This record gives structure tokens, sequence and C-alpha cells, in this order.
């Protein structure tokens, strides 16, 4: 399935992925296409902060869904 | 009750819809969980503002004859600011006597995102902060991202 992850310039971004997928999985894949850190990277859903060590799946994202991306500083 | 909170019902599944399919720069936001008049939203400080870098917590209540009436909106995070307060209510005319149903949940995230970047010292829930931003405006922006630093990253 795909999902979508909005960055703060407006950019999206787009991932393949699995409803097992981890949240470090996913960091791993905007690495790939953007070269952010994973230690960088804050991921919101719908409202909810995404933390290391759940999937997807425990948060309910679907084919589809749109991610934000923030960064630490 | 059953047609009024139907329409309700019918207006914040449009919103969200809404979100689903144009996902808005200024905001994420939806339902906590299985409740739709309960949702949970976020808001990045605004790049120019003092607040730069941060990512701060809402919750979102719609009232029963919701969109008739405002939605109850409030901050978790901690965000210094003269019009909102040590509980997190946020002075903004729109969620009381401006109210309209023209506005959605995704607009009101807009105005307070407005409101960070330029806070209306003049009807201040914390006068204290107030009184710093009217004559020390460098003191402001420090101490607010200060606490940027401390609460909302």
């Amino acid at each position: 399935m795909q999902i979508f992850v909005k960055t703060l310039t407006g950019k999206t971004i787009t991932l393949e992925v699995e409803p097992s997928d981890t949240i470090e999985n996913v960091k791993a894949k905007i690495q790939d296409k953007e070269g952010i850190p994973p230690d960088q990277q804050r991921l919101i859903f719908a409202g909810k902060q995404l933390e290391d060590g759940r999937t997807l799946s425990d948060y309910n994202i679907q084919k589809e869904s749109t991610l934000h991306l923030v960064l630490r500083l | 009750g059953s047609h009024m909170l139907e329409m309700a019902l019918k207006r914040i599944q449009k919103e969200l819809s809404d979100l689903q399919r144009d996902p808005p720069a200024h905001c994420s936001a939806g339902p906590v969980g299985d409740d739709l008049f309960h949702w949970q939203a976020t808001i990045m400080g605004p790049p120019d503002s003092a607040y730069q870098g941060g990512v701060f917590f809402l919750t979102v209540h719609f009232p029963t004859d919701y969109p008739f009436k405002p939605p109850k909106i409030a901050f978790t995070t901690k965000i210094y600011h003269p019009n909102i307060n040590s509980n997190g209510s946020i002075c903004l005319d729109i969620l009381r006597s401006q109210w309209s149903p023209a506005l959605t949940v995704s607009k009101v995230l807009l105005s307070i995102c407005s409101l960070l970047c330029d806070p209306n010292p003049d009807d201040p829930l914390v006068p204290d902060i107030a009184q710093i931003y009217k004559s020390d405006k460098e003191k402001y922006n420090r101490h607010a991202r200060e606490w940027t630093q401390k609460y909302a990253m």
C-alpha cells in the first residue's frame, strides 16, 4: 500500500509500505528519499505523535493516509 | 437529539474527509479514537515566529449542535503567549461571538497560527506576558523561543 508524508516546505513524499511496518522503518524510507536522519524526524498522524516501536496498523494508518513530518532542532 | 447530532456528525465527517483528500501544511488533526466529537490536532510553530521548530498539541471538542455553535479548542502543550493561558484557553473571536458555520476546524487552526505570528496584546489572558510584548519585544521573543525549546520540541 502507499502512504504520503507532508513536509514543512509543502512537498509531499510518497512511500511504499505494509501495515506491519514500524515507525522506524518509515523513518528509514524517508532518509532514503530526502536524506533527513531518523533521529531528527518527528512524524504526526491526524493529531497524534507517532513513536518508535509501534506499527502503522497500531495507529490505524491506512491505504493513502497522510502523515506530517517535522524536524527536531 | 437524533437529527441535531446527525447533522453535526455529517459535518464533522465532511471536514475530516476534506482533510484526508487535501492535507494542509499548517496543521494535522483527527479523532482521538471512536468518538468523532473528540479530536486532537497539532500546529507547527510558524517559521517566522519565535515558536519556529515547535510542535503544539491541542484538543478539539465539538458541541452537539455543531456547526451552529463553535468547537472548544484548547492547547495541551505549554506556550508563552498573551492570548493563551496556563490551562490552554485561547482568546480568539471566531471561537466565541464571531463564530460562523462557514468556518472549519482547519481555518480556525490557521487563524490560531496567525495569533502566534501577530499576538493581540490589548485582549490579554496573561497580562504579564502582554506587558512584556508591549514594552520589550526582544525579551518576549527570547522567552517564547525558550518555552518552545522546553515544551514543544
